[PDB]
């Protein structure tokens, strides 16, 4: 009844290894490859040993759910302090689970221009574009729960977009996410004037 | 950790300019000293070992990497600055890791890539180097900057840096490294005369690497917009156009290689021992390694330019070394570089440069008058530059250890180096010679460029004080070993140095110029084309291919001699030559397994008459054609589980060249690399698996290339010796005087050709590449 | 040698000029710069263009005259004059104003950006007094005046950061930055003074001055690379070297000019080269680099001649990069001298030097300009 955290931080750091590694670790990493259950090694002549490794990692994870996103976290984490670009698969199985904590680590990580990307696509995720990406049932509507925006963070990453006033390309990402921030107060006022006017319709009946 | 939490709650905020603080709680001496002897033991731990470099790396707790830049942004000492960047260079030699400090040093902004308009104040390494290191006149952290780039260009290149933040790609570190290191070095205080040439060494390393492993694409030739911030800017072009960029234009970047070539040359020139020599002459190497990637890629990327709409003049480098050196007043760059080969006894890898930067350029029809007009404007600078080229030539060395496998890597490599000299200075005369008199090739084998060049006198060296010249050393090379049962030492030892050097004797017989003084001096001072004739046929097993072109240029110079000797009536001398082809002569067997036996030189003359020991008589003119095998195997054809055997062919033929020999070759490195991009572009879980099969089917299909290009050279080295032995019996039937044969021997010779030729090209395995030839001479010989 | 200049008469007095600065990432020269005239019933500060047109010909001696850009006029004398950066001029007036201008490349105009009417006066009166002397390192500038007054100034701020009131009792002629924080005043009583501009005192860090008659100090530069090395130049003429770490005096005086020295520069990127203008109408190059021969170290040659002047100085220094300018030995520091301009111009008022490029303004209403210094 062990914590699995340290079995995905080795897994992530042997792919990172392999990533990084020449064809010497490409050779080497066929035999600990071979000796994991991947029950399913159809040897096709086009496979690098970085790609099982990759399908490796994600039957573990598809097989070992755990409750709390914290196998997901710690190899993001973990990605992230040697900075290896992100999968895109593992992007798209956090922002359905947690983006506000996706966005705290890519924060956590100075990658401000992922960070302001991920709040302009889970904003218009709100806006009712793309909601499905980010495990959102129901768009921003005067009848759909409240989803926690993590307002905080964003306000962090302005900060961070801000202090560099000689970024040419982080004012216009800043002014990006202010235009886009800014309809989403419209929509969400708008909304919030409609429940009103739906809470203020008499109960006839 | 500890020393990076306490020195970071010390960085004063930015609003409080009125209070004197006590002075800041440095760091010790000792433990300074502790932390420099910490940072090595790592460095040289991880410098040796990738599995101590990938654990430490990743280690959760300690975070190493964000520790160690965030040490790099607060107020340190340089050298432990210089420390922590060096263990962050021999962390960057793992590719997964390298990626990782690409980004780390975008965000740390150690190097200032974002330029804010507004603070000129700028935090970072290019003020440190102008302000700390400048004062105390030791520059370790511009070093350690260096050697980290140099370490992270090499492991992993990022095409998307800076992405988000600033328009893509290397350009900001290229600047700090060309226009803030490189050409400010000189201008800058040494505490230490040798540090001047190890920060010359960084910087130019950087650039060898960028630029080595750069390939022109048609996309650098097109603007690339980039939405920042709500602007389109135009992304940075890759750092290996920029250098070819500079490189091909009168920038300040090729005025400081040029004139750290001159530099070089000159310190060299004092033959004596200086502070840092060691960094002097491979910064001069990497400057000549630049100069020559340049000249490789120039063709193709001034075609590139030519296709594209850029708005860019480029100009071919050869062109830019006849500048005039702002220095001497002159247009001695070409001669600056050309001296190097007087120091080849003294450092060959630098001789080895020149010679590969002179045989390249020397390929340009254009050039050739000038360099000559260059080389012999100064008698002295002229007569220097001729002895560099023969002590290459003459190295006697570089005959005498390819076959030791078990001598120091070290001394394998630099006679190697020496041999490969010499393969270079044949190489620019064999390609001087192909172009219009006056050439490079008549200066240096000793013709008078004073008078036209028919007109000159060849003599021995040191004869009325003719120098020595390349003319000699190439004929002291062939008769080293003439004297020896065994023929020309050169034949065996270095079969495809005597092969240039037997086409360069040729070509001397075969150009109108040059023929009259040439044949004149092989005949009367060295009797040469009688010397060497009575050694054929050559028969050397792994070098078939060198042997049998080094025979026929050989015998197409004898059938030059025989045809101007014929008609000029030298009847003694065509019929000395002619005995040597003509008369039977014993077979020596060549079995160098036979211990037997000093008894028999005492039986006598007598018996006319019966005939069951055929004593091997035969004419060396059939022997000759017996060397030539008119059978070839051809490959098998190739066995392929992954690729499409249809497809790979169509990609070899797109890979098929001529080799400037004019042969059709296929490109083994273009095959090789086009092959890894198709690999490079599988995308899938299955093709990561499959990978070390994808590339061990790889090398067997460059394999089988090399195992088809040696089916193509010895093709081509079998027709060239059947077609210059064709041409040899023409002459002998068509140009000698009739009465030197007498009709009865010039009959069976004729039957005796006839007979041979028909038995070699009816056999069933006989390249039909060779009928046009033997068809030809068995018309010419009925 | 004459044949070096071109020579733009421009009908008034040119008291200042100053090359604008080229970035140090651009192969670009210099080809733009800013004069400041004196003595006129208006003045002005115009901008000026060296000419490029495209002589592909490697053999016509260039007659390329300057072209004035535009022009503003300028109240009182342009006393001095700074690029403080690409678009900005400071200029030091006879009023006692500072002003920053700012040149519109667009359109080839002149604005006033920020002007302080009142950067010095004299105490008790409020009477103006000249601002003799400014020197700029963005954003900050720094001035001086006939007042005895040093005011910091940043370009974008309103008001003066501090004024070092009382500072001089005298007449201060110029003004250079040592470090970021201190700066170099010469007087009119023969006097450099070291200043710590963050002391809250009004008293200098440093005084240094000649042995025996004080004559004044008109200007002062510092060597670019080596931060202890000044030059000074004064009323009688004589350019002095000093060693702000080593003593209180001069470490060489050099007859330089026959009437007073306007100004000396060191060369910015070669500062073997030394340059200097008078009021006797020449501009002199002087030339340090004729013991930058690398010590080869070989052979032994004798011989004798005797010549006294009187140096006590003790044998334990390290031989630590020598500067030139402060070498001693008399065999080894020969500085050649070369009169750049032809005989026979009014005061030279001032020149500047950038690369390969020399201009300077004379009282003959005339600029000079070079573009092959060195060649």
């Amino acid at each position: 009844k062990l914590a699995l955290t340290s079995v995905f931080e080795g897994l992530a750091c042997k792919c990172i290894r392999l990533q990084q590694g020449g064809e010497a670790a490409q050779a080497e990493a066929w035999e600990w490859l071979a000796a994991n259950q991947l029950a399913t090694v159809i040897t096709t002549k086009e496979s690098s040993a970085t790609d099982e490794a990759w399908r490796l990692m994600i039957s573990y994870l598809d097989k070992y759910e755990a409750k709390n996103t914290l196998y997901h976290h710690c190899i993001i984490n973990k990605l992230l302090s040697h900075g290896v670009p992100l999968p895109n698969w593992l992007i798209n199985r956090y922002k359905a689970m947690d983006a506000a904590e996706l966005l705290r680590l890519y924060l956590k990580y100075d990658l401000l221009e992922e960070a302001a990307e991920l709040v302009l696509e889970y904003v218009d995720a709100l806006l009712g574009k793309g909601h499905q990406y980010f495990g959102i049932q129901a768009p921003l509507s005067a009848t759909s729960q409240l989803v926690w925006f993590p307002y905080s963070a964003i306000d962090h990453l302005r900060q961070a977009l801000g202090e560099n006033e000689s970024n040419q390309h982080n004012q216009a990402i800043l002014s990006k996410l202010q235009r886009k921030m800014d309809e989403y107060f419209q929509k969400l006022k708008k909304a919030t004037d409609d429940y009103k006017k739906l809470v203020q319709k008499p109960l006839r009946a | 950790m500890l020393y990076h939490e306490h020195l970071r709650r010390d960085l004063p905020n930015t609003d409080n300019i009125h209070q004197r603080h006590p002075p800041l709680r440095g760091i010790t001496q000792r433990e300074l000293d502790g932390l420099i002897a910490c940072l090595q033991l790592t460095c040289t731990i991880i410098d040796w070992s990738e599995s101590a470099r990938l654990a430490l790396c990743e280690h959760a707790q300690w975070m190493p990497v964000v520790v160690i830049l965030g040490l790099l942004q607060c107020s340190i000492p340089p050298l432990l600055k210089a420390e922590l960047l060096k263990t962050l260079a021999a962390f960057g030699k793992s590719p997964e890791i390298a990626a990782s400090l690409w980004q780390s040093l975008e965000y740390t902004q150690i190097l200032q890539t974002v330029r804010a308009t507004g603070l000129r104040q700028g935090v970072g390494i290019e003020v440190e180097l102008n302000e700390i290191e400048s004062r105390c006149e030791e520059y370790p952290l511009t070093r350690a900057f260096c050697q980290l780039i140099s370490t992270l260009v090499e492991s992993s290149f990022p095409t998307n840096l800076g992405a988000g933040l600033r328009a893509p790609g290397f350009e900001p570190y290229l600047q700090f490294l060309r226009d803030t290191v490189f050409l400010r070095y000189r201008t800058r205080a040494y505490r230490r005369a040798a540090e001047k040439w190890e920060v010359a060494e960084a910087v130019l390393d950087v650039f060898y690497k960028l630029l080595k492993d750069y390939e022109p694409q048609p996309e650098d030739f097109v603007d690339q917009y980039v939405e920042l911030q709500g602007e389109e800017r135009v992304a940075f072009k890759p750092p290996g156009f920029s250098l070819m960029h500079h490189l091909l234009n009168e920038s300040p970047m090729l005025e400081l290689c040029l004139s750290l070539m001159e530099e070089g040359v000159t310190q060299l020139d004092t033959y004596a021992p200086f502070p840092g020599k060691k960094h002097l002459e491979k910064a001069v190497a990497y400057c000549f390694m630049l100069l020559n990637l340049t000249l490789q890629k120039e063709n193709r990327f001034m075609d590139l330019l030519r296709e594209s709409h850029l708005s860019m003049i480029v100009t071919p480098l050869e062109q830019l070394l006849q500048g005039i050196n702002p220095r001497s007043k002159k247009a001695d760059n070409v001669v600056n570089i050309a001296r190097y080969l007087c120091h080849g006894n003294s450092n060959a890898e630098l001789a080895f440069e020149s010679a590969k930067i002179l045989c390249s350029i020397s390929c340009n029809s254009k050039i050739q008058e000038k360099i000559v007009g260059d080389f012999t404007q100064d008698q002295n600078v002229s007569q220097k530059l001729m002895v560099g080229f023969v002590s290459c030539l003459d190295s006697e060395e570089a005959e005498e250890l390819l076959d030791s496998e078990k001598e120091a890597e070290d001394q394998v490599k630099q006679t190697n180096i020496r041999y490969m000299t010499k393969i270079h200075i044949l190489n620019l005369l064999i390609t001087s010679l192909e172009m219009k008199a006056p050439n490079l090739a008549m200066f240096l084998l000793g013709y008078e460029l004073k008078k036209p060049v028919s007109t000159t006198n060849l003599q021995d060296s040191g004869v009325l004080g003719c120098p020595r010249t390349c003319l000699h050393s190439i004929l002291d090379i062939l008769r080293k070993g003439t004297d020896v049962r065994a023929g020309p030492v050169a034949v065996w030892d270095t079969p495809h140095l005597a092969e240039l050097c037997y086409q360069v004797i040729y070509q001397l017989c075969a150009c109108a110029d040059t023929s009259g003084p040439t044949m004149r001096y092989l005949r009367t001072s060295q009797d040469f084309l009688f010397s060497q004739l009575q050694h054929l046929p050559f028969s050397v097993e792994e070098s078939e291919i060198s042997a049998m072109n080094q025979m026929s240029w050989l015998m197409k110079t004898a059938t030059i001699e025989l045809r101007i000797t014929s008609l000029n009536r030298q009847r003694s001398h065509t019929q000395r030559l002619l005995h040597l082809l003509l008369d039977d002569m014993p077979t020596r067997p060549y079995s160098a397994d036979g211990e037997g036996g000093m008894e028999d030189e005492s039986r006598s003359l007598s018996g006319f008459l019966h005939f069951d020991t055929t004593s091997k008589v035969r004419r060396k003119i059939l022997r000759i054609l017996d060397s030539i095998q008119f059978s070839n195997e051809i490959p098998e054809p190739l066995q392929l589980d992954f690729f499409d055997r249809s497809q790979i062919e169509q990609v070899i033929a797109n890979c098929e060249h001529k080799n400037r020999r004019g042969q059709t070759v296929c490109n083994v490195k273009l095959l090789h690399r086009v092959l890894v991009a198709e690999v490079n572009a599988l995308q899938g879980m299955a093709a990561i698996g499959q990978r070390p099969l994808l590339m061990e089917e790889i090398n067997t299909i460059l394999q089988y290339v090399v195992e088809r290009n040696k089916l193509l050279q010895c093709l081509h080295a079998k027709r060239h010796a059947l077609e210059s032995w064709r041409q040899l019996v023409e002459i002998i039937l068509t140009a000698c005087p009739q009465d030197l044969i007498p009709t009865e021997h010039r009959q069976l010779i004729i039957r005796d050709l006839l007979q041979d030729l028909h038995v070699k090209i009816l056999d069933d395995d006989a390249a039909q590449e060779l009928m046009p030839i033997v068809a030809g001479a068995v018309f010419t010989l009925t | 040698m004459a044949d070096k200049f071109a020579a733009k008469f421009v009908s008034h007095k040119i008291s200042r000029t100053r090359w604008r600065p080229v970035s140090a990432s651009s192969l670009q020269q210099p080809d733009v710069f800013a004069t400041g005239s004196w003595d006129n019933e208006e003045n002005k500060v115009c901008v000026w263009a060296t000419s490029d047109f495209g002589a592909t010909s490697l053999d016509e001696e260039y007659q390329g005259d300057p072209k004035q850009l535009c022009d503003i006029k300028h109240p009182g004398d342009v006393m001095d004059m700074q690029f403080l950066d690409k678009e900005r001029i400071v200029t030091g007036s006879s009023t006692g104003t500072v002003t920053i201008f700012r040149h519109h490349e667009n359109n080839q105009t002149l604005s006033v950006n920020q002007r302080w009417e009142q950067a010095h006066y004299h105490v008790g009166s409020n009477m103006r007094a000249p601002c003799t002397a400014i020197v700029c390192s963005s954003p900050e500038i720094v001035s001086v005046g006939e007042d005895g007054r040093i005011n910091c100034f940043r370009a974008e701020s309103r008001d003066v950061l501090r004024t070092i009131d009382d500072a001089d009792s005298s007449t201060m002629h110029g003004v250079t930055f040592l470090r970021t924080t201190e700066i170099l005043t010469v007087n009119s009583v023969g006097q450099l003074k070291l200043w710590d501009l963050r002391k809250q005192g009004n008293d200098p860090t440093q005084i240094f001055s000649v042995t025996g008659e004080r004559v004044p100090l008109h200007c002062v530069d510092r060597h670019p690379n080596q931060q202890h090395v000044v030059a000074t130049g004064g009323q009688d003429g004589m350019l002095c070297i000093w060693d702000v770490r080593h003593g209180k005096m001069p470490m060489s005086l050099l007859n330089a000019h026959e009437a007073e020295m306007w100004e000396v520069h060191f060369h910015p990127s070669n500062p073997d080269h030394l340059f200097t203008c008078s009021e006797d109408g020449s501009l002199w190059h002087w030339d340090a680099s004729a013991d930058s021969e690398k010590p080869t170290f070989l052979l032994g040659g004798r011989s004798t001649f005797n010549i006294s002047r009187s140096s006590i100085a003790p044998p334990n220094a390290n031989q630590s990069l020598a500067c030139a300018w402060l070498s001693t030995d008399p065999t080894k520091g020969q500085l050649e001298i070369t009169n750049l301009l032809p005989s026979s111009t009014l005061s030279v008022n001032s020149l500047d030097v950038l690369g390969q490029n020399l201009v300077c303004g004379t009282d003959a209403e005339a600029i000079y300009v070079t573009r092959r210094l060195f060649s």
